[PDB]
């Protein structure tokens, strides 16, 4: 996402957030 | 400082009324409340009009206060309005009208820009300032700006009091801000521009003290931040302006001791976005130069705020009290004929309700 | 079959004393801030509405202040605001406030909404007029606010089918002797994806009932 | 019987024995028990692999595309199993579920490098 999107996220959900996740694996690691 | 043909209450007094006991509407009134049904507007139309002393100013409020909390509280008319205050006016009962225009909310008082007048220059010619300024930070909140006698007459009161107050609470700086800044937008002239930094110093004083909520929180101000930033557009704008158009040397030192101190919950802000307290500086650069710059464009006036303001009212107010006037004299027609329907109707009902009891 | 006339005279009883005993907004829709509670029904108010309760104000607790109830004037909600861009607002064109409130802060309101930009054609009721969430737009800035350049709302037209309807669809061509190569599609551009916090039709919604 | 608004949902309704569960695709009336009244059997779901290690889906195409139609809902698992055959889009949670055990095991064999 647009990171003006996850400060929007951010400011809506204040005190109640996880850690970010990036972008996932390509594949499934073995 | 207004005209005595401004505040003539002659042709008020000439309205063509109708004649009541106003115990017999109060008591009319009491029975309807009782039944739980509607009162009609022009029955507090009645009992407003037939006030003939103080007393009955202090049943009148009563009896408004108990037609705002009615089913028909929407259908409270501008002439009832400004009869209300024509009559605290007329039986020395001005505090009854600040205080039903201060508790509109449980009054419904809703003054017309010539009936503001009427009340504030009323407290200007008794010397009283400080319900002058109560007034003013009324019509500020009710947004009524549009007339340029307000405008005027309220930069005169808020200049007036300014120029004698020193602690100012954070509450003060807001009320004081937004009242300079509305009437200060509205007048193309270099009153008009030191008036809007002026306000626009006071409430980033506010705001960067305070936060945002503080400015706009049940305020007519906007919930965007960077008022200060505002404040240096307005000399921005004053620099690129014609010659006519100058800043007030005072407006400028207020910005200036506001950003000199400034320099020495829910977070509303998008964390991507910079915020004020780090921009300070920045604004503090930009100030400094832009007041060189004005200095060296020859756009500073020496003459203090009030001594201008009062220049100003002269030039002006006189023709701003003839339109104002011409349009109060149009209202009184036009609320004559509104009037005279509603009894019409009022007639036709009962007549029509005599004729089906007739058999 | 023997009557049953208890029933109807305990249904039509029940019927006059719900639309005699009516509770007020005044009383539905008052909260406690201390506990975050309805007074009168006495359940709390879920957690994520707890902040704005005690900051934002609610649509009457605004038009209460104002000329006319704020006829024609122009009102927006925070979460509005955080949550788009775009200029949202509501253009009030009725009022109609609950006189039994202490301040008048309780009520109902009609408008026509501008939703992302867009305004719509006619005017309706206003949802959520209880919800502490409302602001006023000044008149000042009202010309500030309203500006919106439309930008151009190209989406797409035409989705792929899902490969076993997809494989069907073009088994049955080719069975049917159709023998073109022109890939299925599935035409999207009727189906207009609604925002999930679009205002919904306040006259279809429901109340609480006494108790 | 009459109930009380509803709609007619296409889901599952377990049936078998204890420890060994099927699953019979049914379109049905929301409010009526899991595996009481039904309007008509759309397919069968064995989740227990079976001597080829196969789990065998039953679907009554036809029957589904008319049922919905008609104005069937789906029940989440449905809509899975769909996915899974092809018939609709995979469902956004099967692909979220995905990354979400793809970003588990990288972390669980980045414990394993670093120790």
């Amino acid at each position: 996402p647009p990171e003006r999107e996850l400060s929007r996220l951010r400011r809506l959900y204040q005190g109640h957030l996880q850690e970010e996740s990036g972008p996932p694996p390509e594949s499934m690691p073995k | 400082l207004l005209s005595s043909a401004y505040v003539d209450s002659h042709k008020w007094e000439a309205r063509e009324k109708e004649h009541y006991c106003l115990a017999d509407l109060a008591s009319l009134m009491d029975k309807t409340f009782e039944r739980k049904l509607p009162v009609s507007s022009l029955t507090i139309s009645r009992l407003i009009d037939n006030i003939s002393s103080r007393e009955e100013i202090d049943h009148a409020e009563y009896y408004l206060y108990k037609f705002r909390h009615s089913p028909n509280c929407w259908y409270l008319r501008n002439w009832t309005i400004h009869t209300w205050i024509r009559q605290c006016l007329k039986y020395d009962a001005q505090d009854k009208a600040l205080y039903t225009l201060v508790n509109k909310v449980q009054y419904g008082i809703f003054p017309d820009n010539f009936t503001f007048n009427l009340l504030m220059d009323s407290f200007i010619k008794k010397e009283n300032y400080k319900d002058a300024l109560s007034v003013v930070f009324e019509v500020m909140m009710q947004e009524a700006f549009e007339v340029p006698s307000t405008q005027l007459l309220s930069l005169y009161v808020l200049f007036h009091c300014l120029a004698k107050k020193t602690d100012f609470s954070w509450e003060e700086e807001r009320n004081f801000g937004a009242s300079l800044l509305l009437p200060g937008l509205k007048q193309k002239n270099s009153v008009g521009f030191s008036s809007q930094l002026y306000g626009y110093a006071l409430l980033g004083k506010v705001e960067l003290q305070q936060g945002l909520r503080a400015v706009y929180h049940n305020m007519p101000l906007i919930w965007k931040p960077g008022y200060l930033d505002r404040a240096l557009q307005v000399m921005e704008k004053v620099a690129a302006s014609p010659e006519d158009i100058k800043l007030c040397r005072e407006a400028l030192d207020v910005l200036g001791a506001v950003l000199k101190a400034l320099t020495s919950k829910l977070v509303e802000q998008l964390d991507i976005e910079e915020t004020e307290q780090s921009k300070l500086p920045q604004y503090l650069e930009r100030f400094k130069a832009l007041h060189s710059k004005l200095q060296a464009l020859g756009k500073i006036e020496s003459e203090g705020l009030l001594s201008l303001t009062t220049q100003l009212v002269k030039e002006k107010l006189s023709t701003c009290e003839a339109e104002d006037i011409a349009t109060y004299e149009q209202n009184l027609q036009q609320w004559h004929l509104d009037l005279v329907q509603l009894i019409q109707r009022e007639q036709q009902q009962r007549e029509q309700a005599k004729q089906e009891y007739q058999a | 079959v023997r009557p049953r006339l208890i029933a109807e005279l305990a249904r039509r009883v029940r019927a006059l004393r719900e639309q005699l005993n009516r509770p007020r907004d005044s009383q539905l829709y008052a909260v406690d801030y201390e506990t975050l509670t309805r007074p009168f029904s006495g359940r709390r108010l879920p957690v994520r509405a707890w902040a704005d309760v005690r900051r934002e104000s609610r649509l009457l607790q605004l038009l209460g202040r104002l000329p006319l109830f704020g006829l024609g004037r122009l009102v927006t909600r925070k979460s509005w605001l955080w949550q788009h861009d775009e200029p949202c607002y509501w253009r009030l064109t009725r009022v109609r406030p609950d006189y039994t409130a202490q301040n008048l802060d309780h009520g109902k309101a009609w408008g026509i909404l501008t939703f992302k930009g867009k305004t719509e054609s006619e005017a309706r009721e206003i949802e959520h007029v209880m919800y502490h969430d409302w602001r006023l737009v000044p008149k000042h800035e009202e010309e500030a606010f309203t500006a919106f350049t439309p930008a151009p709302e190209d989406s797409l037209a035409s989705v792929p089918y899902p490969p076993l309807l997809r494989a069907m669809i073009i088994a049955e061509r080719q069975k049917n002797g159709d023998t073109s190569t022109e890939e299925p599609m599935l035409n999207v551009q009727r189906i207009r994806m609604e925002p999930w916090d679009y205002p919904a039709k306040q006259e279809d919604k429901g109340r609480a009932k006494g108790t | 019987k009459a109930y009380r608004g509803g709609h007619l949902t296409i889901r599952l309704a377990l049936g078998g024995c204890t420890n060994r569960p099927f699953y019979r695709i049914v379109a049905a009336h929301n409010k009526c028990p899991r595996d009481g009244r039904f309007v008509e059997q759309l397919g069968s779901y064995d989740p227990l692999p079976n001597s080829h290690g196969e789990k065998l889906v039953a679907l009554n195409l036809d029957r589904i595309r008319h049922w919905i139609g008609c104005g069937a809902h789906l029940s989440k698992p449905m809509e899975k199993l769909l996915g899974l055959a092809g018939f609709f889009p995979l469902h956004p949670m099967m692909i979220t579920n995905a990354e979400r055990l793809r970003r588990k095991r990288a972390r669980e064999v980045l414990l394993a490098s670093q120790k």
